[PDB]
RNA sequence: GCGAGAGACCGAUAGCGAACAAGUACAGUGAUGGAAAGAUGAAAAGAACUUUGAAAAGAGAGUGAAAAAGUACGUGAAAUUGUUGAAAGGGAAGGGCUUGAGAUCAGACUUGGUACCGGGCCAG
RNA sequence: UGCUGUAAAGCUGGGUCGAACGGCCUCUAGUGCAGAUCUUGGUGGUAGUAGCAAAUAUUCAAAUGAGAACUUUGAAGACUGA
RNA sequence: UAACGAGAUUCCCACUGUCCCUAUCUACUAUCUAGCGAAACCACAGCCAAGGGAACGGGCUUGGCAGAAUCAGCGGGGAAAG
C-alpha cells in the first residue's frame, strides 16, 4: 500500500558511498575549461584552514533591507604561504581521454617536498631524484628534449607545484604536491612559463584576486560510524520502543526480497570529499604586512590572528585568504582553492566588499579584548606588572 | 653513558588524568608513573617505594595531586637472567611546592 | 609409540611428544603452522616475540570472526593473535627436541622444524547451567602434539632410425 | 608463609579482633613455628607480636 | 524351592534389568523408578638405568613372539580431524556421455618349435 | 593390484592382524535398511563464536614458590554502618 | 447516596524532551586482547529479472552477469527458528 502520507527523502542519492575518501589531499576533479586568448595563469592554489573569524561590513545592495548598513559576517582563513613549482606535465587526447605523456622536474627538489616520497625518511639514504638531478648536470640536452615534446604533442599543461608547509605552525614537514593547470596561451607558452618558474615561488596574489568567487575543494570532518539518526536525519523512533529508537523502523518491503541501496542503513559519517562552490574572497592578506588585521576603518595596528592564536592551529605569519563564510574541512586541513568554472554577474559575485574591522578577541574563551594593549588599558595594572 | 644515575623530576598528573574513570585515577596515576619512568630511564623493570604508593593514596581514589615531585634512579641488576640489566627505582621527594621546579641531576 | 612421520635419516634428527594437554587444539593448530619448517632458533625467537606482542600468530582455518590487526601484515593476513598457552606448550616441545638432539651430538644452529602436527586428544567435560533449568555442555578441546627436529631412453622406430641416419650423412 | 592460623590465635589470645593484630613482617619464620596459643602469648609478650590501637572516633564536635 | 541333564536358542545395543562389588550407582517426600560397564600378555617379564623438564611427561635404553600389546592396554571400521604428497578452483558442489592430458594396470614372440619355420598385435 | 557377472555380488595382489574358517548337495530362520520428528552410542558445521557486564574498589612492597592480578605478611585506600 | 478506591472515563490548573526536533554528557556493554567456552538450527545449499511451474524459485528455461580471504553493523529475504 501507498506510504500514508507523503514526505521528501532523507539525504541526497548523490553524495554516494558515504565512504571515507581516498586521499587525505582534495583533488580537483575537473579545472576551468581553456581559453587560448588570455594571459597565461593559474587556475588554482593550495593553502592550510586556521579557523574562522567575525567581520563587519557594509552591505552593497539596492533593494535589499540593509542596504547601505553594518552586516556582521563569519569568514574562514585560509595560511597561504607560496607555493613553488618544480616540475609539469602535458596531456595528450586520445579516444579513451586525457593520457599524460611525459613529466619533467626541476634540477632541485627542496627536502619538505621530497620527504613526499618517503614513508621512512629518517630511515632512508634520500635516494629520491638523485639521478635525475645529473639529467641537467652535463648539458640538460635531454631535459629541453622532454620539453620539447610536451610543445609537441600536448593539448593540457599543468604544473607541479608544492606548499612550503614549514613556513606554517604545522608540526607535519612533508610538503604537499598537487598537478595545477595552466590555462590561457598557447601550448608552447605554457611549457615556457612553467620552465621560466622551476624552483621558484608563486604567491597567492597572482592567483587570486580580491572580491573574485572561488572554489574549495576539501576532505570534511571525521565522525567515525554514525547511527542512522544522524547520518540521515531520519525521525528518532517514540520512546517506548523495544531495543531502541535511534534506528530506521522498515528497511524495505517483503518484494524486492533484497534491502535497497536507497535506503539509510548505519555507517562512517563525514571524512568526504567535497567541492564547495562560490566562496567570496574578502582580503588577500600579506605576511610581511604588520596591520593585516586592519581596516580603512579600524586602524589599530593589528594581526589577523587572534589573541591567544588560532585554536589548535597557531598563528598565520604568511599571506591569507579570508573568505566569507565557511569552507569543508577542520583547522590544520589542506584546501585546494580554484578558480570558478563559470562567469557570474549576480550583484553578489560583482560586489566590491570593503571590510570595516575584523574581530581578534580570544578564540579559546569569552574573549573581551581586541588587543593586548586595549586588555591593559581597560583592566589597569596587575599584580604581576608589580 | 652514566648507567647508574639519580634525577628529580614534575611529573604533570593532572593532563595524563584527564577524564579517567573516578575509581581508576588513582590506580593509572602508579601506571602512568611506571611509563613516565620508562620514558626517562630507557627501563621497563621500574619499582615503586611504598611511601610513594602512600603518597598517591593519601586522598583516596580520586584525590591524586596535580604534580608531584620525583627522584628516579637508575641502578644495576645482577640477578642474572633477567631481560634488564637496569632498573629504576621511583620515590617522592617532600617539598612545599611542587610548583616551578626543573628536572635536576642528583649528586649523590 | 608411532610418530604420524617418520623421518628420512633417523640418526640426524630427533622427535619430542606431548598428549593429552589441556590447550586449545584450533590456537595450537595456527601456532604449530606459524613455525612448521623454520629453523628452530629463528622460531625460537620468533615465539619470544610473540609472547611480548611484537609479532603475531596467523590464524587461517580458525579465525571465523576473530580480530583484525597490523601484525599480520607480516604473513599476508589480517586476522592474526597471540595464544600465549599454546605458545608457552609448543615451546615446552621444541627445548625437549632440542635437549634430545643435544644428546645424540646434533649441532643446534643446523636444526629446522621438519616435522610438527597436532591431532584432538580426547574431550574432557563439564556443565554449563542454561535458563528454564537446562544443562549444556562446557567442554575442553585438547591437544596432542608432536614434533621432529632435522639437521639441514629415446628407442627408435625403423623409419625414425633411417632418418636419423640420413640426416647424420647430410651434415657430415 | 601462610600465618593465617597465628593471625586468628593472635586474635583470640590478646582479646580483639583479627583486624587490630599486627604479625611483625620480619619475623616471618619465629611466627610461623608458634603454633600453640602459649608460643602465642610468648610472642605477644616479646612483642613480636602487637595490638594494634583503636581508630579514634572524637566526640569533641559532637560536644 | 532343592538336585541334575540337555538344545538346529542368544552371543555383550543380543541374551534376564543385571556375563562385572546389579536390584548396584543414582532419582523421588512416597508408592515406586533404575542404568552404564566383559578381552594386555604364555608369563608382569607392568619398562631397571641415563638424560631434558617444576612436574605431568619426553628422548634414549630395557622386557616381550609382538609395544603395529604400555594397565588410555585383542582386533581397532565409519562419521569427524591433523600432517604430508598430488590436483582443481570468477555467486555451490556433486552426475551421465565423449575425448585429450597425467597416473596406474594389462597383453604372445606363445609352455613358441627346431640360423630357420611359424605365430601375436597395430596399420596400408 | 587387478579379474568375472546386466546386476544382486564373487574372486584375487599389497598392508594390518592373531585362531579359527570356507566350497558343493540339502535343511532351517530373530536373514539384507537411507529415511519411520525411528532406537542407543558416537561425531560435526555453527565456533575459538554467544558470551564469562547486578551487589561503589582497589594499590605498593616483601615473603613463599619452577611459576603470583588472584596465597601469606606489612602499608594504604574503601565498604557493611548495630 | 457522604466516605472510601493501584477500578473505567471527561475537562481544568500546575508541570514537563510526549512532541516541534533533536543535541550533549556519565557508567556498564558492545569492540580488541589473554584465559575459558556453550546452544538453537542444519536435504543440499545460498546474486538477481522474467517465464513457465503445486497458479509468489536458491536450483529449472532465457537473459543480467560473475575474482581469493574477510571485520563491525543490519534486520529485506531464507514463505528463517520455536
Ligand atoms: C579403565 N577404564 C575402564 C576400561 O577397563 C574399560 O574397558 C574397555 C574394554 O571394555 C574394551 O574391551 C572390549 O573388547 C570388546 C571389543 C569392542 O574391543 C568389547 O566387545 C568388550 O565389551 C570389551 N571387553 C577395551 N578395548 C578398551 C577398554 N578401555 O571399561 C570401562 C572403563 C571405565 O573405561
Amino acid at each position: 500500500s501507498h506510504r500514508k502520507y507523503e514526505a521528501p527523502r532523507h539525504g541526497s542519492l548523490g553524495f554516494l558511498p558515504r565512504k571515507r575518501a581516498a586521499k587525505q589531499r582534495g583533488r580537483v576533479k575537473s579545472f576551468p575549461k581553456d581559453v587560448k586568448s588570455k594571459p597565461v595563469a593559474l587556475t588554482a592554489f593550495l593553502g592550510y584552514k586556521a579557523g574562522m573569524t567575525t567581520i563587519v561590513r557594509d552591505l552593497d545592495r539596492p533593494g535589499s533591507k540593509m542596504h547601505k548598513r553594518e552586516v556582521v559576517e563569519a569568514a574562514t582563513v585560509v595560511d597561504t604561504p607560496p607555493m613553488v613549482v618544480v616540475g609539469v606535465v602535458g596531456y595528450v587526447e586520445t579516444p579513451r581521454g586525457l593520457r599524460s605523456l611525459t613529466t619533467v622536474w626541476a634540477e632541485h627538489l627542496s627536502e619538505e617536498v621530497r620527504r613526499r616520497f618517503y614513508k621512512n625518511w629518517y630511515k632512508s639514504k634520500k635516494k629520491a631524484f638523485t639521478k635525475y638531478s645529473g639529467k641537467y648536470a652535463t648539458d640538460a640536452k635531454q631535459v629541453e628534449t622532454e620539453l620539447a615534446r610536451i610543445k609537441k604533442y600536448a593539448s593540457v599543461v599543468r604544473v607541479l607545484a608544492h606548499t612550503q608547509i614549514k613556513k606554517t605552525p604545522l608540526s607535519q614537514k612533508k610538503a604537499h604536491l598537487a598537478e595545477i593547470q595552466i590555462n590561457g596561451g598557447s601550448v608552447s607558452d605554457k611549457v615556457d612559463w612553467a620552465k621560466e618558474h622551476f624552483e621558484k615561488e608563486v604567491s597567492v596574489d597572482s592567483v587570486f584576486e580580491q572580491d573574485e568567487m572561488i572554489d574549495v575543494i576539501a576532505v570534511t570532518k571525521g565522525h567515525g560510524f554514525e547511527g542512522v539518526t544522524h547520518r540521515w536525519g531520519t525521525k528518532k523512533l517514540p520512546r517506548k520502543t523495544h531495543r531502541g529508537l535511534r534506528k530506521v523502523a522498515c528497511i524495505g518491503a517483503w518484494h524486492p526480497a533484497n534491502v535497497n541501496w536507497t535506503v539509510a542503513r548505519a555507517g562512517q559519517n563525514g571524512y568526504h570529499h567535497r567541492t564547495s562552490i562560490n566562496h567570496k574572497v574578502y582580503r588577500v592578506g600579506k605576511g610581511t604586512d604588520e596591520a593585516n588585521g586592519a581596516t580603512e576603518f579600524d586602524r589599530t595596528k593589528k594581526t589577523i590572528n587572534p589573541m591567544g592564536g588560532f585554536v589548535r592551529y597557531g598563528n598565520v605569519n604568511n599571506d591569507f585568504v579570508l573568505l566569507k563564510g565557511s569552507i569543508p574541512g577542520v583547522k590544520k586541513r589542506v584546501v585546494t582553492l580554484r578558480k570558478s568554472l563559470y562567469v557570474d554577474t549576480s550583484r553578489r559575485a560583482v560586489e566590491k566588499v570593503n571590510l570595516k574591522w575584523i574581530d581578534t578577541a580570544s578564540r579559546f574563551g569569552k574573549g573581551r579584548f581586541q588587543t593586548p594593549a586595549e586588555k591593559h588599558a581597560f583592566m589597569g595594572t596587575l599584580k604581576k606588572d608589580l | 653513558l652514566q648507567d647508574v644515575v639519580t634525577r628529580e623530576y614534575t611529573i604533570n598528573l593532572h593532563k595524563r588524568l584527564h577524564g579517567v574513570n573516578f575509581k581508576k585515577r588513582a590506580p593509572k596515576a602508579v601506571k602512568e608513573i611506571k611509563k613516565f619512568a620508562t620514558l626517562h630511564m630507557g627501563t621497563t623493570d621500574v619499582r615503586l617505594d611504598p611511601k610513594l604508593n602512600i603518597a598517591i593514596w593519601k586522598r583516596g581514589v580520586q584525590g591524586v595531586e596535580n604534580r608531584m615531585r620525583l627522584r628516579i634512579s637508575r641502578k644495576r641488576n645482577d640477578e642474572e637472567d633477567a631481560k634488564e640489566k637496569l632498573f629504576a627505582y621511583v620515590e617522592p621527594v617532600i617539598v612545599p611546592s611542587t610548583k616551578g621546579l626543573q628536572t635536576v641531576v642528583v649528586e649523590d | 609409540v608411532r610418530y604420524a612421520a617418520t623421518p628420512a635419516n633417523p640418526a640426524k634428527s630427533a622427535s619430542a611428544r606431548g598428549s593429552y594437554l589441556r590447550v586449545s587444539f584450533k590456537n595450537t593448530r595456527e601456532t604449530a603452522q606459524a613455525i612448521n619448517g623454520w629453523k628452530l632458533e629463528k622460531a625460537q625467537k620468533y615465539l619470544d616475540q610473540v609472547l611480548d606482542h611484537q609479532r603475531a600468530i596467523p590464524f587461517r582455518r580458525y579465525n571465523s570472526s576473530i580480530g583484525r590487526t597490523g601484525q599480520g601484515k607480516e604473513f599476508g593476513v589480517t586476522k592474526a593473535r597471540w595464544p600465549a598457552k599454546s605458545v608457552n606448550f609448543v615451546k615446552d616441545l621444541l627445548r625437549n627436541a632440542q635437549a634430545n638432539a643435544e644428546a645424540k651430538g646434533l649441532d643446534s644452529s643446523k636444526l629446522v622444524i621438519s616435522h610438527i602436527q597436532v591431532n584432538h586428544a580426547p574431550k574432557q567435560r563439564r556443565r554449563t547451567y542454561r535458563a528454564h533449568g537446562r544443562i549444556n555442555a562446557y567442554q575442553s578441546t585438547p591437544s596432542h602434539i608432536e614434533l621432529t627436529l632435522t639437521e639441514e631412453q629415446i628407442r627408435l622406430n625403423s623409419r625414425q632410425r633411417g632418418r636419423l641416419a640420413s640426416q647424420k650423412r647430410l651434415t657430415a | 608463609a601462610n600465618l593465617r592460623t597465628q593471625k586468628r590465635l593472635a586474635a583470640s589470645v590478646i582479646g580483639v579482633g583479627k583486624r587490630k593484630v599486627w604479625l611483625d613482617p620480619n619475623e616471618t619464620t619465629e611466627i610461623a613455628n608458634a603454633n600453640s596459643r602459649s608460643a602465642i602469648r610468648k610472642l605477644y609478650k616479646n612483642g613480636t607480636i602487637v595490638k594494634k590501637p583503636e581508630t579514634v572516633h572524637s566526640r569533641s564536635r559532637a560536644r
